[PDB]
């Protein structure tokens, strides 16, 4: 009978759809490798799927993936034990050294462009005439980190143009250089910022932009990652 | 075995409870304590499944049903055969669901990512815990819980519907249903949205965020955005289970009568309750 | 901690245009206001909207099915706008009756309104079907949300079209009123054996279950990761960063397995058409093939 028929036909779909979408996943992060980088004996079921190639806007080239994976950067951990799936332990500051929650990834050392190929984020001083339309103005105020010691204080907000949102504020420290802070890692208040991730003494070692009015894809991830390891390593420092 | 990208974020720390003891993974699962906790409370729960199943006197997966207390021993204790063994289960399924979340807690810890995930989840823990333990408890006895059996439990929630007559009535279950409708149509948007950008006519360069607002303007004079819309699925699913509680929690305690009848405080406002014509005059 | 539910700061710039590309920017309106409220949450932009020919179509076919509707209400309130409102929910445009078949032929009282309700409601969804491929032929986009649109208008089709069609009268398709419709739902399932024994009402529940499920799975995931950009999907598909990273690993540590940037967005897409793909095959196959479901699983056959 019929209906008897389209039920079987379609478990026959699903299990091509889902043969289909779990090789789609595939395209980053494979194959496997055992811990020390070397490609691992079990890849499992599903094969890698055949390349395909993205045209990026604005001359940046192309993407083919799967393609050839590498850090291209290098990774301060040792293992802390002789089998394998133990944690590795940082070898140096792992702030610094960029791992753990700390971890940032080499993204193109060039800014994210809008579709017109203008540079997606700006300083609000740079960017014709955007201003804050509604809640606190954070511009001005006093930055304290989870020790409750004053850091430095907001020099300005970083907004995306084409999405009207406020991604970063810059702060100005004790000697007059500046840093990006996420907006998605601080609370306004009414009187100042408030920033849990960082203690005062770890603003210093955010990771530096290289021009004063843009930041690139590798900028953002080494900033955005300083921050969120401030979680973990600025712990003894963060009081309650 | 490793994603090409892993080793980096397999450090010590963010553990909740017995420091380095457990901070370790079985292949790509990590462990930790609440791993070790869902494991206990999941094999414990399957044996007793096991042993509802020898007394029951069948194997067949479509059969096995283990029930709750009848109503006549209220908010007791049963015997193992007849409500005891639902009860213990119940205990382990619960030290399972929440041992999970509180193991996606650690997980978040070491990748110092946010905990809106294991947050998300609890609205699922919540919505199971109305159903097995709220509601029973303020109708005073564990025999209004569902079975656990795959027919016998949309049996249950078609005999729990007709009590109270059409359960389309439920004005919560209305607003429930509108959540997990808006939800579906909301996620069918965004998937084809991100698609339609990433995979453009063939020979085109890869589309931008400013293409995707672009379409939706055009389409309906509005936009969300990037953010806006990620914050309007995580509301619109926490919300569809948040009144999927609620419809249940007020069923059989503060309204007990047919859902359609609830209807009338509307029709009997005194200003048009009198007036001929239309279908109630 | 902040958790990025609500914009702590909303900044405002020049009204944006939008991507010109083949679009005929005579048929776009100009902007509308910014609404701060809707600021806290997304975009504060209202407009500009694209309307040309199939827009004004849609919209006018649109505003005649639900004025036609309008109309039989007010008439069986007896032009009363007390009883208006008392019975709203209450009142119903029904189909013709049995006798009628699937002729034309039926008086507006008893079910010619109804068949001119539905061709306008015909015409309108049609239409908006074909602005929404053409609006994204229009910016060099794929057909990814046409396509999904397709899906949703399958199960409409199957309930007020082919089904009616199948069964050889109008008289099978759905009533327009509040009340009515959810009668008609519960009724066709007591008429048809119980419909959770029809296999396809059961994969569409796991899919609208499981569209609630992904959405809070990967809504919260991008939120948790949106301190490192993680809602820039796109430039993060082109360019993995440390967001796409976390994402990834959080779910390959919870459940042994994970997603990409672009390959969670085709199990998005695939869970939420497979509700109405799976679901209008079930509602075809009741009253055509299968009179009863309890039987029909009974034989599985
Ligand atoms: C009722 C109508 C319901 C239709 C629902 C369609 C969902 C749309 C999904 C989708 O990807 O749409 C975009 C997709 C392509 O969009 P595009 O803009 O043309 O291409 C842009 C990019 O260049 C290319 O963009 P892309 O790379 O995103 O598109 C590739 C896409 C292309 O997808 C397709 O080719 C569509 C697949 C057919 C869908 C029909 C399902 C029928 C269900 C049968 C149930 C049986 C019951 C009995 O690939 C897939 O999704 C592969 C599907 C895997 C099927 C597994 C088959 C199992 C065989 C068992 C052995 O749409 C279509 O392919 C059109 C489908 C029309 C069908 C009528
Ligand atoms: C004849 C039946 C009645 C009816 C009677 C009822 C009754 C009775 C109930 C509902 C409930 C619901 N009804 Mg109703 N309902 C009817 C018709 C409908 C129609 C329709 C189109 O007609 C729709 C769309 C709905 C929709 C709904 C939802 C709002 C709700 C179910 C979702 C939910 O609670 O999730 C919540 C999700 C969960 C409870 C899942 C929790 C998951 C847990 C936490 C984890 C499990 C892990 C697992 C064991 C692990 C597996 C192992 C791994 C795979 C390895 N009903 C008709 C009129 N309806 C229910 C409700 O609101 O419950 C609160 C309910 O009890
Ligand atoms: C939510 C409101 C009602 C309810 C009303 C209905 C209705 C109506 C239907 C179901 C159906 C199902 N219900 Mg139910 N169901 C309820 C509560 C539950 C609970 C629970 C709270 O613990 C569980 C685990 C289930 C599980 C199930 C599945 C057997 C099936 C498809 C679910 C799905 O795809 O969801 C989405 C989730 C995913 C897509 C993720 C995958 C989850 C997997 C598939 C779950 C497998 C569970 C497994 C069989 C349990 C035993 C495993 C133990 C380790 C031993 N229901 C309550 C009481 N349920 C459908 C069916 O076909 O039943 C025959 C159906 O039509
Ligand atoms: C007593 C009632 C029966 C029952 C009878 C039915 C019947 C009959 C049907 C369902 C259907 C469904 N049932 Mg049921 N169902 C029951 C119990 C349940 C329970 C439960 C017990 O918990 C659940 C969770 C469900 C869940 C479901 C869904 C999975 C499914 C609807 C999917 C959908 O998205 O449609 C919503 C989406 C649409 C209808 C698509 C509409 C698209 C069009 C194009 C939109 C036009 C918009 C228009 C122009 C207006 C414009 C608006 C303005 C612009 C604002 N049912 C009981 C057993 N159920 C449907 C199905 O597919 O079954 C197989 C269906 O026909
Ligand atoms: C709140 C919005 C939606 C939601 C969200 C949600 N669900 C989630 C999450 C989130 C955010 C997770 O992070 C978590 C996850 O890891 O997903 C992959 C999860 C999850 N949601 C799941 C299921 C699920 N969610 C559902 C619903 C929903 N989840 C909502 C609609 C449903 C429905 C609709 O029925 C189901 C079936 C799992 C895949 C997973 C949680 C896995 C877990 O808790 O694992 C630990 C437990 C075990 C390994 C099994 C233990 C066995 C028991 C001891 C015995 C069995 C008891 C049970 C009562 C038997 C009853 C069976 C019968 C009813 C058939
Ligand atoms: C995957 C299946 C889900 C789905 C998908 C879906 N719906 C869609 C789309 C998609 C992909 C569109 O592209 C299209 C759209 O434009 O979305 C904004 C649409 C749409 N789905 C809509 C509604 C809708 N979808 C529903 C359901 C669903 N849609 C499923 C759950 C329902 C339910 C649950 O019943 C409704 C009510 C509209 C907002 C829109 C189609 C607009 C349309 O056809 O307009 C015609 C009428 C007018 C222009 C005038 C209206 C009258 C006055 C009130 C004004
Ligand atoms: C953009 O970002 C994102 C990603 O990546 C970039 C993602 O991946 C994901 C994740 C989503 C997907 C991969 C898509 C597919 C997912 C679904 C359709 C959801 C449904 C999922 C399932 C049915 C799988 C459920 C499986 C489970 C829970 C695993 C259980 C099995 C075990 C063997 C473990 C159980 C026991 C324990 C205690 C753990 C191990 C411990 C010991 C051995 C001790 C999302 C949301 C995302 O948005
Ligand atoms: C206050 O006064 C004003 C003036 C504003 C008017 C008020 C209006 C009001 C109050 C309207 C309210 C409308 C409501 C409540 C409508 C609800 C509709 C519902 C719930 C509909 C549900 C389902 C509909 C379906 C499934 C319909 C499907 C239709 C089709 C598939 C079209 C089929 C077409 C047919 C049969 C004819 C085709 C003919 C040809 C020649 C091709
Ligand atoms: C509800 C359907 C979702 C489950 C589909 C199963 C997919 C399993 C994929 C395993 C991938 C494992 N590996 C080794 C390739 O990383
Ligand atoms: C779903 C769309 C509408 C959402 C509107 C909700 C308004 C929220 C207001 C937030 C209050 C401002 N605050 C204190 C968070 O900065
Ligand atoms: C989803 C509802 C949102 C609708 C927003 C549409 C805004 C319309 C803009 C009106 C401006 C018209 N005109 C010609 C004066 O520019
Ligand atoms: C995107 C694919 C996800 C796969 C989810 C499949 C869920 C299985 C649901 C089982 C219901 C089967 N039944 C009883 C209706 O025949
Ligand atoms: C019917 C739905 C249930 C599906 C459960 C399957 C979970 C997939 C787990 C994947 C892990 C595979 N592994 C260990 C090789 O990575
Ligand atoms: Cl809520
Ligand atoms: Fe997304």
């Amino acid at each position: 009978d019929l209906a008897s028929l389209a039920i079987y036909s379609f478990w026959i779909f699903l299990a091509g759809l889902i043969y289909y979408l779990q090789t789609e996943n595939m395209r980053e992060g494979y194959p496997l490798e055992n811990e020390d980088g070397t490609p691992a004996a079990n890849q499992g079921p599903f094969p890698l799927p055949k390349p395909k190639t993205f045209i990026l806007p604005h001359g940046r080239g192309t993407l083919t993936v799967p393609g050839p994976e590498s850090e291209d950067r290098p990774i301060a951990l040792a293992r802390t034990a002789v089998s394998e799936g133990f944690p590795h332990a940082p070898t140096g500051d792992p702030m610094k050294d960029g791992v753990g929650p700390a971890s940032w990834v080499a993204r193109r050392d060039l800014p994210e462009l809008d579709g017109h190929g203008h540079n997606k984020i700006k300083p609000m001083k740079a960017a014709a005439g955007f201003h804050v339309s509604a809640g606190k103005n954070p511009i001005g105020l006093p930055v304290r980190g989870c020790d409750l010691e004053i850091a430095g204080k907001v020099v300005d907000i970083w907004v995306d143009i084409p999405e009207q949102m406020a991604r970063f504020l810059e702060v100005e420290l004790k000697d007059g250089s500046t840093r990006l802070l996420p907006m998605q890692m601080v609370k306004v208040q009414s009187n100042r910022v408030h920033v849990n991730a960082l203690s005062s003494d770890l603003f210093a070692g955010i990771p530096t932009i290289k021009s004063p009015t843009e930041v690139t894809l590798l900028e953002e991830d080494k900033i955005c990652g300083y921050v969120a390891g401030g979680l973990m390593y600025a712990a003894p420092k963060r009081k309650s | 075995a490793l994603l090409s990208f892993e080793r980096k974020y397999r450090v010590p720390g963010g553990t909740l409870v017995g420091g380095n003891l457990f901070d370790f993974w079985v292949g790509p699962f990590y462990v930790g304590f609440f791993g070790v906790a869902t494991f206990f409370f999941a094999a414990l729960g399957i044996i007793l499944i096991a042993w509802s199943a020898v007394l029951q006197g069948t194997w067949n997966p479509q059969l096995i049903s283990v029930y709750p207390p009848a109503l006549e021993y209220g908010l007791g204790g049963a015997p193992l055969a007849k409500g005891g063994l639902w009860q213990i289960i119940t205990i382990c399924a619960t030290g399972a669901f929440v041992s999970w979340a509180l193991r996606e807690v650690e997980i978040c810890r070491k990748l110092g990512i946010g905990y809106h995930i294991p947050f998300a989840f609890a609205f699922a823990i919540l919505a199971y815990l109305t159903l097995v333990l709220f509601r029973p408890v303020m109708m005073g006895a564990w025999g209004y819980a569902f079975p656990y059996g795959i027919w016998t439990h949309l049996d249950w929630v078609s005999n729990t519907g007709y009590t109270y007559g059409n359960f389309h009535y439920n004005p919560a279950h209305m607003i429930a249903i509108s959540f997990f409708f808006t939800n579906a149509l909301a996620l069918a948007l965004h998937g084809a949205l991100v698609l339609s950008a990433a995979n453009p006519e063939k020979g085109k360069e890869m589309r931008t965020p400013d293409h995707e607002d672009t379409f939706f303007r055009d389409l309906v004079g509005y936009s969300i955005g990037t953010l806006g819309i990620h914050r309007l699925g995580l509301l619109l699913s926490l919300s569809a289970v948040f009144f999927s509680a609620l419809c249940m929690i007020i069923t059989g305690t503060i309204w007990f009568d047919q859902w359609v009848d609830w209807w009338q405080w509307w029709v009997k406002l005194p200003w048009w309750a009198n007036i001929p014509g239309g279908i109630n005059g | 901690e902040y958790q990025n539910i609500f914009s702590q700061v909303q900044v405002r710039g020049p009204a944006d245009l939008g991507m010109t590309e083949d679009v005929n920017l005579a048929n776009r309106s100009g902007v509308g206001p910014f609404s701060t409220l809707l600021g806290w949450f997304g975009n504060a932009q209202l407009g500009p909207i694209y309307l040309g020919s199939l827009g004004v179509l849609s919209l006018f076919s649109g505003l005649m099915w639900f004025f036609t509707i309008g109309i039989w209400f007010w008439y069986q309130a007896g032009w009363n706008p007390a009883v208006f409102l008392r019975d709203l929910f209450f009142f119903s445009l029904e189909p013709p009756a049995p006798e009628y078949g699937l002729s034309f032929a039926a008086p507006l009282k008893e079910g010619g309104l109804w068949l001119i309700a539905s061709f306008f409601m015909f015409v309108a969804v049609w239409s908006w079907w074909g602005r929404t491929y053409l609006r994204a032929q229009a910016l060099g986009m794929g057909k990814h949300t046409a396509w999904a649109f397709l899906s949703a208008i399958w199960l409409w089709m199957v309930l007020g079209f082919i089904r009616p069609i199948l069964m050889g009268s109008w008289s099978e398709a759905v009533p327009y009123g509040i009340f009515s419709h959810l009668d008609w739902t519960n009724n066709f399932s007591l008429v048809h054996g119980n419909l959770f024994y029809n296999p396809f009402h059961g994969l569409s529940i796991a899919f609208l279950y499981g569209s609630a499920l992904l959405f809070a799975m990967h809504g919260a995931t991008i939120l948790a990761v949106s301190r490192f950009g993680g809602e820039r999907e796109l430039e993060q598909i082109a360019d993995r960063g440390t967001a796409a990273e976390r994402a990834a690993l959080f779910w390959r540590w919870t459940m042994g397995f994970n997603a990409t940037m672009e390959g969670i967005h085709r199990w998005a897409i695939w869970m939420a058409v497979l509700v109405t793909l799976t679901g209008g095959i079930g509602i075809l196959l009741s009253g055509t093939v299968v009179d009863n479901w309890y039987v029909w699983g009974q034989n599985h056959g």
